[PDB]
């Protein structure tokens, strides 16, 4: 039933800033967390950060707190990666994904977009 | 042998479960709530050699008051006027007062009064936060929230303040309290007592820490889900009260606009020179709290440094300290408190805090629905007592972990408080052996 | 009126026995609150008429025909009267507890319809 | 719970005795449906008190001191009580039922004023 | 049914002990008005409940085994047992009523466990 | 009154009338009604009756 | 509009306020000529029914 739409992406000039956008449909949008992850070719996975959508907080890596940036819209419910300084190692594959949480902790993901 | 059933009643044994809660009232009230429910005296005794188990996380009265606390706001605000025709377009110029970039709404607009002829034109009084600018020209603009949700006017005779309530349980259902210090938020309480109704817990509205709350009893304690590492809040509880003192130095002329038998308030003119409101701190309570409160956080974690930094990202909610105070709301600047750091291994001085004030303010867990504080005429003090912070946690790495503050749930600033008490439903049918039989 | 509610925990069988009482006398007392005194008129309730059938009507202790079973555990607690406390007596015998009833609504059924034959002898 | 209500009509009188207590059991369980279950409590105090005046307390079946009368019609019913099955019986008596309670009410009074009267001599 | 309700009132103690009954009889029957029957249902029952933890169960009339004491007041009332008439007896002895129901409640715990302990000889 | 409150129109079909209501008292709860003639609006009467 | 117009027979416009209560601004859509109804007067004028 809940969807994740994403959009943004293809090829992206070197050095620049770029953005992606996802949507989410089917269900409350304040009660779960969002993370994203990418995928280098050859490479696990990796986490890039999370964020809050009920009040907008951000946590990221230790590696990319410059370079990243999130951010959301309530009413249209949309989440947006900014990145700036692309580099060549960037090629990837992301994804968002839901997070499910208790009242007090983070669990497992459930959905992939 | 010769063993035969039989049945007892009032046994003195329970189960847990789910109930709706009753509420209290007081005897002076602002005038659902004003005169509703009893006002009752409460006593409490002690379950001696009584063990039971306590969990303030999986608990759900929390999430009843809160449901408590949004019913009472809805239909606080229920008899209001709807400040819908104020969303025409405002031309704003802003150069009335001495200095116009603090607060940059000085903003005409026409406004149908009294007779729906034609609308005539006003002229009022507004923060720089609550206007958006619209496209093209500049000096368009509009209202922040309007392309979103309604917006409607607090009355100000009939406002909501942190009244003190009691959670009265129903019959056959009790209230166990775990009357022990060191209680660490779950385990086993072997202090367990009872009471009829709880004391007297106020609806605190406040982010980034709490305050106007009690205190712990023996050191500062802190409270979290073990679950796993993986934390969303962590809570800390003082056991020293440290005060605040924060304050809005101008005066403010009220000024009133027609709207039918509604009257719509708005700010008209500030007097005198202006100067931008702030807050205070004794420096000696803080830094001694903070190093207080690190030097206990390292219990749990063995080997890594402490280091806080204010939060990043985010609404203004949780990137500066919020509340309410009289009938204004503030934004308090929290960088310089937050700039400390330490190893692993009585009111001199003052800090002072710069902060906003903002009309147009959201329901404090929820948008789509707004609400615009009335203004609040001449100069503004206030005093009160923190209680305890709301943090989170970043990742870091090996050597140092990081704490930087959160909160914008306003649910876990209740869940502070009620983590004593439970609810257990009484069993009272208990059937046993005994050595006798019927009469036949 | 409300002292010693409960306060008896933490102490024997036979020390509850004669506080039993102040247990059994509790029923007292948005805007939508009103259901919930409903409910406790509703258990209590559930409770006695439940009573009214095992014959144990009114009286806070009986005894009745049914002899015990050790199929529902064989506990000897001739000295664990006097210490248990209580609560995990109830946790030991929710085993049992639903099929005990029918036992004594038989046991009911049976000294009704034996007193009233032996009275319909006149 | 819930099991063989009212299955035990079409058989007779005395078939149907033994299993009275299951139709004896049952006050289980837009927006506003609440009040039915408040009806569900007052109608059986409005039976159950009744039998209080009576003093056929507690117990499902009971005698008490009225005599018959054949002004309630003479039916024979020896042989009926075995046949019946039960609502021909309640629409034939129920010509008289608002009668025979006042008779009822005025034998508890006699036999508590009589017996208070005979504890009264101590 | 609604007749006589309160009527005995002007009579004697003794007069309205016969037609106490009446009195016991009553539990009859914007658009918010369903609250007051629930309060009909819940007096009645902390009555009720209250005559249960006494042990006067169900009759309307019954003595029990805590003896008179003149420290609530020693009025004779033998002659004026035929005269008082109700109310000016109740505002006299409304002085300690709040203190008898515990010495009745514990004659009631002094009956119940002794006479479970002289079946307990079994 | 546009200046002061709103203002609605009644419907004629609808329209209220002196019906005679009577009052019933809940169960538990008695009504003395005092057929005194001269009753002078306090004191005692020692002709009360029950409805 | 379309390739066949008598099907369906909306495809209407109209002015209609928006965000800001300005001046109301021109908008069309798609609609049933079930749910249309013709006004008096000039054929080309409707209403909703
Ligand atoms: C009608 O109602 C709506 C809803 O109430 C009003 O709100 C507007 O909605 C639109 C549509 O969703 C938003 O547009 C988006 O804006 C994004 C960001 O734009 C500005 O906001 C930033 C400030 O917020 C964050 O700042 C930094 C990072 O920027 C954080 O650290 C911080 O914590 C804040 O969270 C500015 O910093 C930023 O520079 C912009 O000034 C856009 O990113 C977004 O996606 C676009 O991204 C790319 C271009 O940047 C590109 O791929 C695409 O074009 C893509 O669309 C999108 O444009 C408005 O931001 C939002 N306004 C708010 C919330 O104030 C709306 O205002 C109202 N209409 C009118 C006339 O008032
Ligand atoms: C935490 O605790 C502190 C300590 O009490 C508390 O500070 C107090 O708050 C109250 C209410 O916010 C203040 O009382 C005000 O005092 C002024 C001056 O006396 C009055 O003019 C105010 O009256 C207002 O309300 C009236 C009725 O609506 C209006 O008619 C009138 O015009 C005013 O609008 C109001 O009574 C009090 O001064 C402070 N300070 C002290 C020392 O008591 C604080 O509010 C608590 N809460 C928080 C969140 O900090
Ligand atoms: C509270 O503690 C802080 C941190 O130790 C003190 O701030 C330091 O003050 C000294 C001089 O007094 C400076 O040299 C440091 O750079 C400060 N450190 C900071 C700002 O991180 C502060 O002075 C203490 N205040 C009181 C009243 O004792
Ligand atoms: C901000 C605003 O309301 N401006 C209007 C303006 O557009 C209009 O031309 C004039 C005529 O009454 O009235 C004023
Ligand atoms: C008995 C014990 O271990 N702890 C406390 C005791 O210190 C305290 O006095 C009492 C309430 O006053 O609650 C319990
Ligand atoms: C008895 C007395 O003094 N007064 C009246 C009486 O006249 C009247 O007939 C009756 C009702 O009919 O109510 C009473
Ligand atoms: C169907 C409709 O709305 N037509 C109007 C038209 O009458 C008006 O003259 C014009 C000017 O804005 O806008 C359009
Ligand atoms: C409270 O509980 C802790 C948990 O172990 C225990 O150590 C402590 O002694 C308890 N407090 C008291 C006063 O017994
Ligand atoms: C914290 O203090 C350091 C001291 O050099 C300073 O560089 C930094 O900007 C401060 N950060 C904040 C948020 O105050
Ligand atoms: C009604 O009350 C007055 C008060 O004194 C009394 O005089 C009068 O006799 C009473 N009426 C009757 C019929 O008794």
């Amino acid at each position: 039933q809940v969807r994740l739409a994403q959009y943004g992406g293809g090829v992206k000039r070197l050095g620049a800033t770029m953005t992606l956008s996802c949507v989410a449909s089917g269900y409350t949008f304040n009660d779960y967390y969002i993370h994203w992850v990418r995928q280098a070719p050859g490479q696990g996975f990796e986490l890039l950060g999370y964020i809050d959508p009920a009040n907008g907080r951000p946590d990221y890596a230790g590696a990319l707190r410059e370079r990243l940036s999130f951010y959301r819209d309530k009413s249209m419910e949309t989440l947006y990666m900014d990145l700036r300084s692309l580099r060549y190692d960037d090629t990837a594959m992301y994804y968002c994904v839901r997070n499910v949480g208790t009242a007090g902790s983070l669990l497992h993901y459930d959905h992939w977009g | 042998e010769n063993l035969w059933v039989t049945v007892y009643y009032g046994v003195p044994v329970w189960k847990e479960a789910k109930t709706t809660l009753f509420c209290a009232s007081d005897a002076k009230a602002y005038e659902t709530h004003a005169c509703v429910p009893t006002d009752p005296n409460p006593q409490e005794m002690v379950l001696k050699n009584v063990t039971e188990n306590f969990n303030m996380w999986k608990n759900d009265m929390v999430d009843q008051m809160h449901e408590d606390v949004i019913s009472l706001w809805d239909q606080s605000l229920k008899p209001c006027v709807k400040l819908t025709p104020l969303c025409v377009t405002l031309n704003c110029t802003n150069a009335t007062a001495s200095n116009s970039s603090i607060i940059e709404g000085m903003c005409s607009f026409n406004i149908t009064t009294e007779l729906r002829d034609k609308r005539e034109k006003k002229n009022a009084l507004f923060y720089k936060l609550d206007i958006v600018q619209l496209d093209g020209n500049s000096s368009q603009y509009r209202l922040i929230n309007c392309n979103t949700s309604v917006i409607t006017q607090a009355c100000p005779k009939v406002s909501f303040d942190p009244i003190p309530i009691h959670y009265c349980a129903p019959a056959g259902y009790a209230i166990l309290k775990c009357n022990n210090k060191t209680f660490t938020g779950t385990g086993p309480c072997n202090n367990v007592s009872t009471v009829q109704c709880t004391h007297g817990i106020k609806p605190v509205v406040s982010t980034q820490l709490l305050l106007n709350g009690s205190l712990a009893e023996g050191e500062i304690i802190i409270r979290s889900e073990n679950i796993t590492k993986n934390v969303k809040t962590i809570i800390v509880h003082l056991n020293e009260s440290v005060k605040i003192e924060c304050t809005r130095p101008n005066n403010k002329t009220r000024t009133s606009i027609r709207i039918p038998g509604q009257w719509f308030y708005a700010t008209g003119q500030v007097i005198g020179d202006i100067r931008e409101a702030y807050c205070n701190i004794n420096e000696s309570k803080w830094n001694e709290t903070l190093q207080r409160v690190s030097k206990k956080l390292k219990e749990y974690f063995p080997h890594k440094n402490i280091t806080f930094q204010p939060s990043s990202g985010g609404d203004l909610e949780i990137t500066t300290h919020s509340f309410n105070c009289g009938g204004e709301f503030f934004y308090c600047n929290t960088s310089s408190l937050f700039n400390r750091t330490y190893m692993a291994n009585n009111s001199t001085r003052t800090i002072t805090i710069h902060c906003r004030i903002k009309q147009i303010i959201n329901m404090w867990q929820e948008v789509g629905r707004a609400m615009y504080a009335p203004p609040i005429a001449g100069n503004i003090t206030c005093i009160s007592n923190i209680t305890g912070l709301l943090l989170t946690r970043d990742y870091g790495k090996n050597n140092t972990e990081t704490f930087r503050p959160g909160g914008g749930n306003m649910k876990d600033n209740w869940r502070s408080e009620l983590y004593k008490y439970k609810v257990v439903k009484i069993e009272p049918l208990g059937v046993a052996p005994t050595r006798c039989k019927r009469r036949v | 009126v409300f002292l010693g509610f409960l306060g008896a925990a933490g102490s024997t069988m036979g020390a509850a026995s004669m506080t039993l009482t102040v247990q059994a006398r509790n029923l007292l007392s948005g805007i939508k609150q009103l259901q919930a005194r409903v409910l406790a008129v509703e258990r209590y309730l559930r409770d006695q008429q439940l009573l009214g059938i095992w014959g144990c009507s009114g009286k806070l202790i009986c005894c009745t025909n049914v002899p015990w079973n050790s199929s529902w555990s064989n506990r000897n607690l001739s000295e664990i009267w006097d210490n248990m406390t209580w609560l995990q007596w109830d946790k030991e015998i929710s085993n049992y507890t639903q099929i005990i009833y029918g036992l004594l609504e038989e046991s009911q059924n049976q000294q009704e319809k034996n007193e009233q034959d032996l009275l319909a002898l006149d």
